[PDB]
């Protein structure tokens, strides 16, 4: 209560995890962003000319 | 002026008798208990030592090593900037990334990770060492 | 550098009859930076020291300094204070303990 | 009656037995380093270069109609 | 020639509020406009030259 | 290195201004130049 | 009195201030710069169109980040500022030259801005490589105005190295040996020395270079008997003493506030610590082909190089034990600057080693301008010398203008773009090793995935760049002053106020006489 | 051919990369062996809480801190000389391959009998075929034979280039004026990628390498089917 | 005395005025940030 970080360090803590894990999944996933991810036992080889 | 000149009061482990006392003024409470500090030495109590030790030193060593919170305050504080700078990241995917080429389709990249597989690009230990060539699968 | 002569050369520079609160300030201070815990004989004489100069709180100070000086491991402190039982209630002097500092 | 502990030079007994740990877990980090991956590359090189033949190779490799050299 | 330092020697240490670059008298202070007016001057032509060069017809 | 109190402490509202304002004007132009560059593009 | 004080100053101290504020304006535009190249290459396409624009960037990154940010800020700027108030000096020497040094600056800046004006662009990088810079490659005039840029910022260090090397060994207090000043003082005295002995290598080959386009000679034109290797070879000679000028200021300074917040009275092996700055300095010169392993030199020739870059491998070392020497047995104030200062001592450890797995040579050649490179220089020089600049900025800023820091959002700031460089830098060794090499706009798709992580980093540093300034703001507005400072008694230029006033040591100071 | 995910090197094609690589991760566990230490030590000191600001000693440590770093980097040195001396050994020119790097793109030489040149272009996104690898196929790739030590004579036109083949462990930059000898072999056929190193205008990204190697039947029968 | 001297009157700007201060160095760190991207509009519009 009389210094700042006390319960409103906590509530940092709380909502900077939260807002980062969050937006962090957002666009790594939801937005359309490929990571390239490695082909190897995702994906079978598709046969080409 | 003169600050900046003089010695003035400071309080850590490395150096822990400042020259100059916590307090500066004197008022007669403290005259007096300067007076009873010259007085007899088992003849003063628990509260007189208390209010000598705060007129003499700002912070005792017990609660000037206390591990208080602002280093999770800082780190609260990263993660809120670095959410605003995924933020910052949704924008810039939204807006000045147009069109991606072609050859990363999914039916493009099957192929192009047969042909590099037929090739048998790097097949010690990197990417073609882990596909099965005789049971058409990987490992 | 022996530690005997070490140890005799503080306490006579502690007990030495005309301290004055400048020199044994710089002599508690530049002894502080000694990776050293201090004698209870160089304690004992930087009570009488502060005995003769008039200060409860330099004294509680050098007491609180040692029990900073003992570290992680806490056995120090009641070792020297149980050397210097007879001088604590001979000088009147009360632990930092005893007198409320070690808590907040 | 409590005994006397150790006075003299603390942090030169810990920095001396934590010098001693830094050595041992150095080691222990370049150790895992090696038994991790510097050997079991050279064992695949071996297999790779035990078992192979390049003509094999670049039949299997030719079987699907891909260099310009052999149509 | 003669000797004219000294007497060059009494018009400089003069404590008359001139700084050490307009103590010599109005030539100076001509010749510092002249050397204000053609740097200035010729800053200015120069980054209208570059943007000329920066921006074709 | 201690130091004094501020002479013009900052509000709540005052730290949110300034943040932003710089932030707004320090990645505004960015944001233009780099969000119409396929206009920019079009030698039109 | 604006006009009087500021466009024609004549004192050390508003001197270095305008050295902070152009190595400001200069790091913005460095970012701008850095993260173009990052909106490049953070997904694969031309973003752009053709790369001799992404080129012209690339260029402009390196010049304006190297010459115009980090020498202004830490040579210039903190050795004007430090050097009088820490050797008692009531001025710099010559501050005629001092000032005009600091003028012929913004000139070169805006030559450079003139040459990216110019249709042709500076396509060519740091390195200006003929025959690219020559009339069929780039016929332009965009190149010239690099090179008369660098001529400008060139002169322009030599008289600040002039004037440095002479404040320093003339006006010390006379009972003074010259082994008893502070570090920083030490350190811009051998950047000075190294300024003063590769500058002019540097005039010699721009020179060479702009006679070879402008004046039909034929010094690097294969059609007239010349070789490129010559200019590879003096730019180069230039080139490693370029980035220890870079590094040795940010010793200093981070010597300076380890010895300062660690509590040390005095930092650990001063005589090593002089002895490692001046080795490094004469083996500076010796080893500036450690750039040529690929270009075809004599292979008894690349062994002698490869060794005595070894060689200047040791004493750098010896320099990096005696720091964690004195942080050894001292109580650590958790100010920000310990944590640029750790952050320094573990990112450039990194960094060096990593310049040693290039220093060998034939991994040199697998390894020679890929982007393992890039992260050997960017580990100990966009975060080695720029987190030596942040320590000494943080740390003098009551000191500069009065006003001190806030402890929390300082190293907010201080996590905040630790965690960007590092995931910037960090998958360039991904990068180099999986071999791309430099200066491309679009990337293959082994390279996507680390590519996107490292913009991703970088747009982390651009938000710590966004809460440095706003910081820099919040100080200026908030406007608290200093109580008081600790280890004025060693550190001579805290003594005499936050901020010192305009005349400072107009009473000598009295210099025992042993 | 690099593969998404990768942390190394490409994996080796040539004993002078097997030597390479060798080498190599021996300078990582040694890096890895400084880092692991001055990170405990880092650690060591801010785990601390003893303090020590008196005089301290200075000529004790910086005996062993000179000596045991010089058997460090002395022991990282000598396989560089060891594989320095591997590339200054004798060759068995079987070929004369020559590198002529022309302004954006590459010309290849094959001259010790019958002489043809041929033009390594860079092949459009657009016109890529479907299967391939974009910024690195060739419409014309450069054959070699294998298990050979064949002659690599680099060069350029009229800017500097740098032919760089990461997998087979070659690098060399072409100077017009100066073309420098590169000793190639392999021990595998098929396609290698690799890529130009050096600035040299507005297609430097636009510059790749493919070198495909078959059995020396199948070499003289392409040589003899192009003309 | 010749030259005013103290905390904040050191420094080339006015700083009594936070907001007059916001908005210098906004404009000041603007153009900063914003010289690289006129430039690169600017050679688009060119080529
Ligand atoms: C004297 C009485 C007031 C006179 C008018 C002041 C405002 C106009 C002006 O001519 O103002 C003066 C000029 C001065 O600018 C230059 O001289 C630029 C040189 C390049 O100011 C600028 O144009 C803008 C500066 C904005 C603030 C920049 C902060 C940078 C922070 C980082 C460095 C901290 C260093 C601490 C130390
Ligand atoms: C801050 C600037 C800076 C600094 C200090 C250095 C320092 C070093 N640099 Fe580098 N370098 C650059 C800036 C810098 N460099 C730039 C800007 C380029 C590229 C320019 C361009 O291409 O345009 C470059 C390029 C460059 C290359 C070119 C690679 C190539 O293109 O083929 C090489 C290779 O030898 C190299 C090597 C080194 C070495 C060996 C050191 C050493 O001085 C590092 C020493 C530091 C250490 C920390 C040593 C490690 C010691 C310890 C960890 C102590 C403990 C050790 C033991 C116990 C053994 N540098
Ligand atoms: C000082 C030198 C310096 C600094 C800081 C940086 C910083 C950065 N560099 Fe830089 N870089 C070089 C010097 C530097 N670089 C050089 C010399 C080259 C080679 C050019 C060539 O190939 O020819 C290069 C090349 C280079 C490339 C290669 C381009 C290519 O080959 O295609 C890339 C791409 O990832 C890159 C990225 C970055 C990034 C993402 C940062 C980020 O770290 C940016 C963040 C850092 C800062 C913002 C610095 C801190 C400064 C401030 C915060 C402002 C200062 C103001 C105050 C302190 C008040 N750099
Ligand atoms: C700086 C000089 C700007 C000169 C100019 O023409 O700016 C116009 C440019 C705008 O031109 P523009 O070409 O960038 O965008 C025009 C976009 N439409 C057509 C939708 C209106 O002004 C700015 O970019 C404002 C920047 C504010 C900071
Ligand atoms: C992924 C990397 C993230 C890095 C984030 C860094 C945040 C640093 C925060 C910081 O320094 O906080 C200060 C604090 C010490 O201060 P105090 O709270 O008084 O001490 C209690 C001890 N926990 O805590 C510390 O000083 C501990 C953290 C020190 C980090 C040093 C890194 C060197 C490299
Ligand atoms: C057998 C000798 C040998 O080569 O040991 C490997 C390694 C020491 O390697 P060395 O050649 O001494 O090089 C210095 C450190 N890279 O040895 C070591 O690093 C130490 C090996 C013994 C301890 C292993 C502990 C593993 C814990 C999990
Ligand atoms: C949202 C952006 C504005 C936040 C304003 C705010 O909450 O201000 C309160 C506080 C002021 O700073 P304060 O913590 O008092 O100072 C450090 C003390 N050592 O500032 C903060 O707590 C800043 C919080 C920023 C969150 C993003
Ligand atoms: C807040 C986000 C605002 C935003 O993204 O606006 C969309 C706009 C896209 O630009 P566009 O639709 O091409 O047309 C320009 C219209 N003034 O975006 C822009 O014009 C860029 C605005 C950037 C603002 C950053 C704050
Ligand atoms: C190229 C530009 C050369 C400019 C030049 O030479 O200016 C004269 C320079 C400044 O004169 P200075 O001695 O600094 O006056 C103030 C202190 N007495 O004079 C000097 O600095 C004195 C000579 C120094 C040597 C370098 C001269 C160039
Ligand atoms: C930071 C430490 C200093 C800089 C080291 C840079 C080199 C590096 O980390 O390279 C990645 C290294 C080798 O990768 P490697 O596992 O051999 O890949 C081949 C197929 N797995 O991979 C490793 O060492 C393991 C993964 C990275 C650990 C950091
Ligand atoms: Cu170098
Ligand atoms: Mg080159
Ligand atoms: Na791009």
């Amino acid at each position: 209560a009389p210094s700042f970080h006390d319960k409103y360090g906590n509530a940092i803590l709380a909502g900077g995890a939260i807002f980062c894990v969050s937006t962090w999944t957002y666009t790594a996933t939801q937005i359309g962003i490929e990571w390239n991810m490695s082909p190897v036992g995702r994906v079978t080889p598709k046969e080409w000319r | 002026s003169e600050d900046y000149a003089f010695p003035t009061y400071a309080d850590r482990r490395d150096y822990p008798l400042p020259d100059v006392a916590h307090v500066t003024m004197l008022s007669a409470s403290q005259k007096a208990l300067k007076e009873k500090e010259k007085a007899d030495w088992s003849s003063l109590s628990r509260d007189e030592k208390v209010q000598l030790y705060r007129i003499q030193f700002n912070e005792s060593f017990a609660e000037m090593n206390r591990g208080t919170n602002e280093w999770k305050t800082v780190v609260g504080m990263a993660m809120f900037f670095i959410g605003f700078t995924a933020l910052v990241l949704i924008w810039e995917k939204s807006y000045v990334y147009g069109p991606i080429p072609h050859t990363f389709d999914r039916d493009w990249v099957a192929m192009q990770t047969k042909r590099m597989l037929d090739m048998k690009a790097n097949p010690i230990q990197g990417f073609s060492a882990k596909w099965d060539y005789d049971k058409n699968e990987w490992k | 550098e022996t530690d005997e002569e070490f140890d005799a050369r503080w306490v006579t520079y502690f007990n030495k009859p005309d301290i004055d609160a400048w020199e044994l300030r710089k002599g508690m201070n530049t002894l502080v930076g000694y990776d050293l815990v201090p004698e209870p004989k160089i304690i004992d004489a930087a009570l009488r020291a502060c005995r003769r100069l008039n200060d409860f709180a330099s004294a509680v100070r050098i007491l609180e300094v040692v029990k900073d000086k003992a570290g992680p491991h806490k056995e120090i402190y009641p070792y020297v204070i149980q050397e210097l039982r007879p001088t604590l209630n001979e000088l009147g002097i009360s632990t930092p303990e005893e007198l409320g500092l070690d808590k907040v | 009656l409590l005994p006397k502990p150790q006075m003299r030079g603390l942090l030169a007994k810990r920095l001396r037995v934590h010098i001693a740990g830094a050595f041992i877990v150095a080691l222990g980090v370049a150790a895992a380093y090696k038994f991790g991956v510097a050997e079991p590359r050279k064992k695949a090189y071996a297999e790779f270069y035990r078992n192979y033949d390049s003509m094999k190779d670049f039949e299997e490799m030719r079987k699907a109609g891909i260099f310009q050299s052999a149509k | 020639f003669e000797n004219k330092v000294p007497e060059k020697q009494k018009l400089f240490q003069e404590d008359n509020g001139m700084p050490v670059h307009l103590k010599g008298g109005a030539s100076d202070a001509l010749l510092y406009r002249a050397t204000m007016a053609l740097t200035l001057g010729g800053t200015a032509y120069a980054i209208y030259l570059l943007a000329m060069a920066a921006f074709p017809k | 290195v201690h130091s004094k109190p501020a002479r013009e402490q900052l509000g709540v509202l005052d730290i949110t201004i300034g943040l932003t304002s710089c932030f707004v004007c320090c990645l505004l132009p960015a944001g233009w130049v780099l969000s119409h560059l396929e206009s920019y593009k079009k030698r039109e | 009195m604006f006009i009087n004080r500021w466009l024609f100053s004549t004192n050390h101290k508003d001197i270095g201030t305008l050295y902070l504020l152009f190595g400001a304006w200069a790091g913005m535009v460095g970012t701008a710069l850095s993260i173009l190249i990052r909106a490049e290459l953070g997904q694969p396409g031309a973003l752009l169109g053709d790369d001799q624009i992404y080129n012209v960037i690339v260029t402009a990154h390196a010049f304006v980040m190297i010459f115009f940010m980090v020498m202004p800020m830490m040579i210039g700027g903190f050795g004007n500022w430090l050097v009088p108030l820490m050797i008692g000096a009531p001025d710099m020497a010559f501050p005629r030259m001092n000032n005009m040094s600091f003028w012929l600056l913004p000139p070169s800046f805006l030559l450079l801005l003139a040459s990216s004006m110019v249709e042709a662009g500076a396509g060519t990088g740091w390195t200006v490589y003929p025959p690219l810079a020559g009339n069929l490659a780039h016929a332009g005039a965009s190149v010239d105005l690099t090179i008369f840029s660098l001529h400008l910022a060139g002169v322009s260090s030599i008289l600040g190295a002039i004037n440095f090397i002479t404040t320093i060994i003339n006006m010390k207090p006379p009972a003074m040996t010259q082994y008893q000043t502070p570090l920083f003082v030490w350190s811009v005295l051998i950047t000075a020395v190294l300024l003063l002995l590769s500058l002019p290598v540097l005039a010699a080959g721009i020179t060479m270079l702009l006679t070879d386009r402008n004046l039909n000679t034929t010094f690097f034109d294969p059609a007239g008997g010349g070789d490129p290797i010559l200019y590879q070879h003096l730019f180069w000679f230039f080139g490693h003493p370029e980035v220890y000028i870079l590094i040795l200021p940010g010793f200093g300074i981070i010597s300076h506030v380890v010895t300062y917040y660690s509590g040390k009275k005095e930092p650990f092996g001063y005589m090593g610590m002089v002895w490692a700055m001046m080795s490094i300095g004469f083996l500076g010169f010796i080893v500036w082909a450690h750039h040529m392993f690929t270009v075809g030199l004599d292979v008894d020739t690349r062994a002698y190089f490869t060794s005595a870059t070894m060689i200047i491998a040791i004493p750098t070392g010896v320099k990096v034990f005696s720091w964690l020497a004195t942080l050894h047995g001292g109580n650590i104030k958790w100010s920000p600057a310990m944590l640029w200062a750790l952050g320094f001592i573990f990112l450039f450890t990194v960094g060096g080693l990593t310049g040693i797995v290039l220093s060998n040579s034939s991994l040199d050649i697998v390894l020679h301008d890929t982007y393992y490179v890039v992260a050997h220089f960017h580990y100990v020089l966009s975060m080695g010398a720029v987190f030596a600049i942040m320590a000494g900025f943080v740390h003098w800023f009551p000191l500069f203008s009065g006003f001190t820091l806030d402890d929390t959002w300082a190293k907010a700031h201080f996590a905040i773009m630790f965690v960007g460089v590092n995931m910037t830098f960090f998958p360039q060794h991904f990068l180099g090793l999986s071999g791309m090499p430099r200066r491309y706009s679009d990337y293959p798709d082994a390279y996507t995935t680390w590519n996107t992580v490292s913009s991703m980093g970088s747009f982390i540093s651009l938000t710590a760049v966004l809460i440095m300034i706003f910081m820099i703001w919040e100080a200026f507005a908030s406007k608290r002053e200093v109580m008081s400072v600790s280890y004025a008694s060693t550190n001579l230029e805290w003594l005499h106020g936050c901020p010192p006033p305009y005349h400072t040591f107009e009473e000598p100071t009295y210099v025992k006489v042993k | 051919m690099a593969y998404p995910f990768q942390l190394g090197l490409q994996d080796a094609t040539s004993p002078i990369m097997e030597e390479l690589m060798n080498f190599h991760d021996h300078t990582l566990m040694i890096v890895f062996l400084i880092s692991s230490l001055v990170l405990y030590i880092i650690s060591l000191m801010l785990t601390t809480k003893l303090t020590h600001t008196s005089t301290m000693d200075a000529q004790e440590v910086e005996t062993i801190w000179t000596i045991l770093p010089a058997v460090i980097l002395i022991m990282i040195a000598l396989p560089s000389l060891r594989i320095l001396y591997m590339m200054d050994e004798i060759n068995n020119p079987v070929l004369t391959v020559k590198t002529m790097g022309h302004q954006w793109y590459w010309s290849y030489e094959y001259t010790d009998y019958e002489d043809l040149c041929f033009d390594s272009y860079m092949i459009p996104t657009n016109d890529l075929k479907p299967g391939e690898l974009r910024l690195l196929e060739v419409d014309n790739r450069v054959v070699l034979p294998m298990e050979l030590p064949i002659r690599m004579l680099i060069s350029s036109e009229d800017v500097l280039h740098s032919w760089a083949v990461p997998s087979l462990g070659l690098k060399t930059d072409a100077i017009p004026g100066r073309l420098n000898q590169a000793t190639v072999t392999s021990n595998r056929p098929g396609l290698f990628y690799g890529q130009c190193s050096e600035i040299c205008g507005s297609n430097h990204s636009f510059m790749p390498i493919v070198l495909e190697m078959v059995p020396l039947k199948y070499f003289e029968n392409w040589s003899a089917s192009m003309i | 005395s010749h030259y005013e001297e103290g905390p904040g009157k050191n420094l080339p700007f006015s700083v009594e005025n936070k907001w007059r201060l916001l908005a210098m160095m906004t404009v000041y760190f603007g153009s900063g940030f914003a010289a690289p991207f006129f430039i690169v509009r600017h050679q688009l519009l060119k080529k």
